């Protein structure tokens, strides 16, 4: 985070900068990244709530724990 | 990957959906250029500037500068996304990512004369046999710290290394010590 | 030079040069700051390189004080990495780590100067024709006998000895010793390094009112310092040895205290240079230039270096990484344990771990070899018997060990030593003692001839007819 | 003379022929006391040395993305920082012939005595792999260390790797070269190193070493703490490859390790100054690899690549006399036996110290020799009964004979076990020695002199039966005339010392 | 599995990491052999495995063997699966590496 | 530590 | 109360206080030195100003040193400690005389701090938690506490007195602990015990008792 | 910088002011019987001490060589 975060993969960011202030949010997706010890770092989703269950395209459920600047940890 | 050449790598992917990747090569020079004269940079940098004059006379910039709308949203984007601190090491690194992506490679020609352009064509010639880019550029200096000729630095930036210089003077001494 | 320097970066006692990118000096080059102060701007402190962080940025550390230093003041560059003034003008002066003079007399000529980093000697030239210097204290001259030459060990607690020691020693083999000395001072009391050039002044050793009699040279890094002066106090005192090794060719005996204070001055700085902790909290890079000190100070066929390092380890741990190193480094180690000196058996050397390399019977004149390793099986078997004296009482064991806890309590106590500057604390004068007056002492102590006189009697003592003499005043006390 | 210096000159500028190969090459970021950073490196491989420009050499450890950290051999004053550095494609061998006997010299194996330049033609790599499971083998041939116990109670073989951990400054050093000196009758080369010793002990050591004429068949790499830290960090490497090559040269030969604990707070300095993420106890996580890579390279030969022996007996010692410090049960988790040399049993005056509790051997008892069996199984008893039912001594004299002279023999076996510095008491030294002190020939003399009554035993015997010493060399085996020629001088010189 | 050539980004010891196109990345425990670049001319090949992604197409793995003689950027195939050990009823009286290659000169099992 | 090798002490 | 000053600084006020305020009491010393009168200084609860300063220097991510200490501690303590002292005549002898108090971690002494203390003053005073438990009120854990300045700052009639009495004390419990488990101690060793309980009666005041100097004497 | 006031009121935005002087608490006669608390605030209801000297707070320590022995 002070270092390197992981707001700032080339998808996402080119995803940014293909337009500055311009249409709405991505709310119930994004793009699943650097995934640690069951540790997701999703970018997107400004709806979900604290504490709230995600679900995957494994199948296996998730936890939001850490609704960040920008990804959801 | 450093956070610069993240994106560095950015810049190349919408240089990459355009057509624009030498208008966009040549707006990033013209940035070097305005952020080069240290009170630009500088204020541009400065934490503590409200973001909103910023973002009006990046505004004036871009008018004045005449950029491609994507790089002119590039400015926009690195002063919200903070990491205005290193912008003009964004600048500088989007150099040898456009020179992948764009297929060529860069090198430096070190002489004691100024070498023609059929000697830098041959040359060229032999870096594309030793690398293999589309259209490889060369730049040179012309430094008479050497004795004899031509020393390649190529590759990646400074990487690796032939000449035919002064190290045939400096090596003849080292092979000559033989200790 | 001409690389105009700017400061960036104020972090304590650790700062930075911002540098114009062509030109920046090497490690261990002085820089010298164009500092202000309450008044003017006629300050002067000085900056040693240690690293350079890429990018027109270095780091270095300060000497003297980082107080009133402000953001883009300019330094000055040398070149010269802090060549000191080392000569035969150093004598009888205390000096700075500037190589500047403190005893407000006037300024020696610094013709002699040299630098403070340089290279160890080599290891072909090394003189080893292996001979003991003899002192007059009992527990480490019967023990563990001084190689001339060599290193001499000085471990123990805050408060346990290594003052009074080093005073007596001084005292004793400056006066009998031909060639001149130096006292390193670094981050011992100011007050007892000023008591020490009190006596120095009343010994005559200096006399004050000539330079040129005075058989000694002083520097004192004094705890005010920032911890940049107090990690190279050391190496000053190490370049005013090195200059009369080299370029003077006759043999200095070397008195320094604390080298613990040197490395956790090392452990201090580390964490803001830009390195990281290490093994348990101390800098990094510790035995790498510990014993750069240390293999900078030999002898090498032209003049002999003994030296005493006072170094103190930290509440009785052993298991330190540094002065583990220095025990490998020593020749002579003398652990000075804090139970004895709580018992008061001044001065409290432990006869267990101390030893030296020097107990060659072929050296030592193998008589002494047996009497050695005799007291030392003495000592061994009292100090293993001590779990069960407390708990079966004095006489569960066999009578054997009665005569022996009692003769090796009676040479315990004799291992006193009233020395000429204890009387501070004990009021008895001081005594100076002989060798072969110990030795033939000692055998007629454990040989049990005088094996029934009180204990009492050998305390405090010069030597056993000393002990005889406080013994037949004790026997008339006692009665009355 | 100076014109033959001159053609000299000549025909090596004339064998500068303008080769013109590929370097890689790259800029000075920062200098640290140690680590180095440089930038534009990727073709380098890993542990590969490189050139400065101003002459000194370094290695590559850590090739990180954007830059790559070079640790330095040297001393780091002319660093530029902005200068230009390059590549050289070696893997850090050094060059090695038969000409370092006797020799002292540099991590680099480059001179250091000036006894002129080792002509070496051979090299090798450092960091060479262990020979294979394939290529190891059993231990037959015993190795000879001319101390009783050690020749008795762990024995130690050519080809295995025995241990010793004694603790801080208490004569772990003078057993070393006491087993070096114990080697002057066999072909073995020694391989001493010393490592963070002052340089004035070593040269103690090795004028000792010229005294007893070990010169002549020994190698010292002595690295003492003046060199920076790579140096000692690869040194017993070098060391290592020394006696793997000669080995492969089809000779005998074992190694004396000095300070490991150095070698690993050397590497720990190193590697946390090149921001490797420290582990446990901050040593980072690879000192076992270090260790092993270390150790586990010495093994016994396949008797078809040559039968070499290399026999590993390196040196550990332990901050204030622990068990549980780190890299201690480290290579007590990696060797195969282990020694307690401990500081209390030295000052007790046993010399020297071995504790016979805790120290046990995995090959235990299977590279003795065949008499040593005999000689010594009657001795290990014998020291169980002792050390058991030692405490006892105290009301010994109450006690039964059954414990009281057994343990009247205990302990003059204990003092049988003192022997003195540097004295090299071989097989035939102490085979009558153990066989006097265990068949009790000597139990009616008192507590101290048995042993001027055992250096006149033995010198007497060692004049009077030269057939003794020649059926103790060819059968190995007590046979029954050779016990019998023994307890024979046994009584007469037995005779002779009581009548003094 | 398929020709996902990577570049052995950053070298730290036996720690190496390996960098990837952004199309395909390996799992995790994913196996991956680098086409070990030796020094002995032949492609000494070592292997590794991956327990920590990185996100932006870069790999954390150390290697079984040592990672000595080995450079910055080399390629990388991975196997799209965990270790698939050759084990079987078959493996009787031999002698293995961690990866099971058989090594005692014996030749190669099933 | 300190109190380690005292432990030490104590145990033996 | 005309010749004492305090300068108080408790907790809650807030953590600049109380690095700065013993520097302020340095401050009044160094005044007060210059005006050649003699004057002391009681540092005290130096324990809460280490502490404080650990707090405001983790607070700006000086990374800390052992024990999550910061480093310059020793540098902080010797940065004060340097300052009191007795100038010479020639400036006038002004004194200043310096007695810091250190909590102990719970009766250990082999904490951080104190040692890093111990090696920067000069003498050592301990307060004995047994003694002080037992009684013997104020305690002294006499032989394990000197003072570096030895007797010569005594007046000239204690050492024409007593001058080996600490050594004495030393030796006396010394003899004692190793003669309780004893059986049959002389008459020496009887009245050794005997005086040295007498002079351990000696070592009792009642609180807040003046004495004067002749009156130990 | 590190606050002496928890200041709550303080708040962003808000330009610094610079002085340009080391901390130089005021000392002279007057201060024998009353307490402050680092900042010469007589915090008993005293009133004002004033005071002229006002030394530094960080100052060098005396000069070794006119340190006295101590006789008394
Ligand atoms: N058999 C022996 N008889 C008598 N003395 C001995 C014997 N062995 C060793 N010593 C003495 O013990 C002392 C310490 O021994 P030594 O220096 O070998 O300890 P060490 O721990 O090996 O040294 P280092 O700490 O350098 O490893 C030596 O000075 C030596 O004189
Ligand atoms: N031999 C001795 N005779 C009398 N007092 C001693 C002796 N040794 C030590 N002391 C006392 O113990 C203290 C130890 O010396 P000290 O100045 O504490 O040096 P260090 O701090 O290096 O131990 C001395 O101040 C002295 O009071």
């Amino acid at each position: 985070m002070a270092t390197i975060r992981a707001d700032e993969i080339s998808k996402i960011i080119r995803e940014r900068i293909e337009g500055y202030n311009r249409e709405v949010k991505v709310v119930n997706t994004g793009t699943v990244l650097q995934v640690g010890d069951g540790i997701a770092r999703i970018h997107g989703l400004d709806e979900v709530m604290a504490g709230e269950l995600v679900e995957f395209e494994e199948g296996t459920i998730g936890i939001a724990l850490n609704l960040e600047s920008n990804n959801v940890g | 990957d450093s956070t610069a050449s993240r994106y560095a790598s950015a810049l190349a992917d919408v240089a990459d959906v355009t057509g624009t990747l030498e208008a966009t090569n040549s707006d990033v020079e013209k940035l070097i250029r305005i952020f080069s004269e240290e009170p630009v940079y500088y204020f541009f940098a400065n934490p503590v500037i409200s973001i909103d004059n910023k973002r009006s006379v990046l505004d004036e910039i871009i008018t004045t500068s005449g950029l491609q709308p994507h790089t002119a949203n590039f400015i926009n984007i690195l002063i919200d996304s903070e990491r205005i601190n290193l912008v003009k090491e964004i600048l500088n690194e989007f150099e040898d990512v456009f020179n992948k992506i764009t297929g060529t490679e860069v090198a430096v020609v070190t002489s004691v004369v100024k070498l023609e352009n059929d000697h830098l064509a041959q040359i060229a010639k032999g870096v594309q046999k030793i690398t293999g880019a589309k259209n490889v550029r060369i730049k040179t200096v012309i430094d008479p710290s050497l004795v004899a000729g031509f020393t390649i630095r190529y590759g990646n930036e400074g990487s690796k290394l032939v000449d035919m210089s002064v190290k045939k003077q400096l090596e003849e001494i080292a092979a000559q010590l033989e200790m | 030079k001409k690389n105009l320097g700017r400061i960036a970066q104020i972090i304590g006692p650790v700062l930075d040069v911002a540098f114009p990118p062509g030109k920046m000096p090497n490690i261990y080059n002085a820089l010298i700051v164009k500092g202000r102060d309450t008044a003017g701007q006629p300050m002067n402190v000085t900056c040693e390189v240690q690293q350079l962080l890429g990018n027109n940025r270095v780091r270095a550390v300060a000497m003297s004080a980082t107080d009133g230093l402000t953001r883009g003041m300019e330094v000055i560059d040398t070149g010269a990495p802090l060549s000191v003034p080392v000569g035969g003008a150093t004598l009888g002066r205390i000096f700075n780590v500037l190589g500047e003079p403190v005893d407000n007399l006037g300024p020696v000529d610094t013709r002699t100067t040299s630098p403070i980093h340089r290279s160890a000697p080599a290891f072909t030239q090394l003189d080893t024709k292996l001979s003991i210097f003899e002192t007059g204290i009992k527990v480490v001259d019967l023990l563990a006998p001084y190689r001339r030459g060599g290193k001499i060990g000085l471990f123990g607690g805050a408060g346990v000895g290594k003052t009074v020691l080093i005073m007596e020693l001084i005292n004793n083999i400056a006066k009998a010793h031909g060639g001149v000395s130096v006292f390193g001072g670094v981050g011992e009391r100011t007050r007892e390094g000023n008591d020490l050039y009190m006596e120095m002044k009343e010994s005559g050793v200096i006399n004050e009112q000539n330079i040129a009699e005075s058989k000694v040279a002083l520097v004192y890094g004094q705890m005010n310092e920032p911890p940049g002066a107090r990690m190279r106090v050391g190496l000053t005192a190490l370049t005013m040895a090195e200059y009369f090794r080299d370029v003077n060719e006759q043999d200095v005996l070397l008195f320094i205290d604390n080298i613990f204070r040197f490395v956790q001055a090392g452990s201090e700085v580390s964490a803001l240079l830009g390195r990281m902790p290490s093994a348990v909290g101390y800098q990094p890079t510790l035995s790498t230039e510990m014993g750069s000190l240390q293999e900078r100070i030999t002898s090498t066929k032209e003049g002999s270096i003994t030296s005493i390092q006072a170094v103190y380890v930290p509440a009785d741990d052993l298991t330190d990484p540094a002065p583990a190193t220095t025990f490998a480094h020593l020749d002579a180690t003398t652990v000075l344990s804090r139970g004895l000196a709580a018992k008061g058996i001044y001065p409290a050397v432990d006869p267990l771990d101390s030893t030296s390399t020097m107990l060659q019977p072929r050296i030592v004149g193998e008589e002494h070899y047996e009497i050695a390793q005799r007291v030392k099986e003495t000592l061994q078997r009292y100090k293993e018997l001590q779990d069960i004296i407390a708990i079966l009482g004095l006489d569960e064991l066999s009578e054997e060990d009665r005569l022996t806890v009692a003769r090796a309590r009676k040479i315990e106590r004799f291992l006193s030593q009233p020395f000429f500057v204890a009387e501070v604390f004990t009021g008895s004068p001081g005594k100076y003692v002989g060798l072969a007056e110990t030795i033939r002492g000692f055998q007629l102590i454990l040989s049990g001839e005088l094996d029934s006189l009180p204990e009492q009697a050998f305390y405090l003592v010069g030597n056993i007819d000393e002990a005889t003499a406080k013994a037949m005043n004790l026997e008339m006390e006692s009665k009355l | 003379r100076a014109d033959e210096i001159s053609k000299i000159i000549r025909e090596r500028i004339e064998g500068y022929n303008r080769e013109v190969k590929v370097v890689n090459t790259g800029t000075v970021l920062q200098v640290g006391d140690g680590i180095a950073r440089i930038h534009g490196l990727d073709e380098v491989m890993a542990g590969e040395l490189v050139e400065f420009e101003e002459g000194t050499i370094g290695i590559a450890l850590n090739l990180e993305s954007n830059n790559v950290g070079v640790v330095l051999m040297g001393d780091g004053l002319m660093i530029q920082e902005g200068s230009s550095v390059k590549a050289t494609g070696r893997i850090a061998q050094i060059p090695v012939s038969e000409a370092y006997l006797g020799r002292v010299i540099n991590a680099l194996a480059k001179p250091i005595d000036g006894r002129g330049e080792i002509t070496a033609s051979e090299s090798r790599l450092i960091e060479s792999p262990a020979p294979g499971i394939m290529s190891r083998r059993s231990v037959y041939e015993p190795l000879q260390t001319g101390l009783i116990a050690i020749d008795a109670m762990i024995p130690v073989g050519r080809g295995q790797r025995e241990l010793i951990i004694g603790d801080r400054q208490t004569g772990k050093t003078a057993v070393a070269t006491d087993t070096i000196l114990n080697q002057q009758g066999q072909n073995v080369i020694c391989v001493y190193v010393a490592i963070g010793q002052k340089a004035s002990s070593v040269a103690q050591v090795v004028t000792n070493f010229q005294e007893r004429g070990a010169m002549e068949y020994t190698i010292v790499v002595a690295e003492t703490a003046d060199s920076p830290a790579t140096l000692q960090y690869l040194a017993p490497y070098t060391g290592a490859a020394l006696a793997e090559y000669f080995m492969y040269r089809e000779r005998h030969t074992l190694i004396i390790y000095d300070d490991l604990s150095k070698q690993a707070q050397a590497y720990r300095q190193m590697s946390l100054l090149l921001r490797r993420p420290p582990g446990r106890e901050a040593y980072p996580g690879d000192v076992f690899y270090l260790h092993s890579r270390l150790l586990e390279r010495a093994a016994k030969l396949s008797s078809l690549l040559g039968e070499g022996s290399m026999t590993a007996l390196p040196i550990v010692e332990t901050q204030a006399g622990d068990v549980s410090a780190y890299i201690p049960t480290n290579v007590i988790s990696i060797t195969d036996g282990q020694i307690f040399l401990s500081a209390d049993l030295f000052n007790a005056g046993i010399r020297p110290a071995i504790n016979v509790g805790i120290s046990v051997s995995r090959v235990g008892s299977a590279a003795q020799i065949k008499a040593m069996k005999k000689v010594a199984g009657k001795l290990k008893l014998e020291l169980a009964q002792f050390a058991e039912l030692e405490a006892f001594a105290q009301f010994a004299s109450d006690l039964d004979k059954a414990t009281q002279n057994q343990l009247a023999r205990g302990q003059r076996l204990r003092e049988l076990l003192k022997q003195p510095q540097s004295a090299p008491l071989t097989v035939e030294e102490q085979v009558m020695t153990i066989y006097t002190g265990t068949n009790g020939y000597l139990d009616s003399l008192e507590l101290d002199q048995v042993r001027k009554y055992l250096v006149e035993l033995r010198t007497y015997v060692k004049t009077n039966k030269p057939e003794f010493q020649e059926i103790i060399s060819s059968t190995k085996t007590f046979t029954e005339e050779a016990e019998a020629l023994l307890k024979e001088a046994i009584q007469e010189q037995m005779e002779r010392f009581l009548l003094q | 599995e398929k020709k996902n050539l990577g570049r052995i980004a950053q070298i730290i010891g036996p720690v190496l990491d390996v960098a990837f196109p952004p199309g395909k990345m390996p799992n995790i425990y994913n196996a991956l052999i680098v086409k070990g670049r030796d020094t002995a001319g032949q492609p000494m090949n070592v292997t590794c495995e991956v327990q920590q992604l990185l996100g932006n197409n870069r790999v954390r793995a150390v290697a079984m063997s040592a990672t000595d003689g080995l450079t910055r950027g080399m390629e990388v195939i991975d196997t799209g699966a965990p270790l698939s050990v050759p084990v079987g009823g078959a493996t009787l009286g031999r002698i293995f590496n961690v990866l099971g290659e058989p090594v005692d000169n014996l030749g190669p099992v099933d | 530590c300190a109190n380690l090798r005292e432990l030490r002490d104590r145990i033996g």
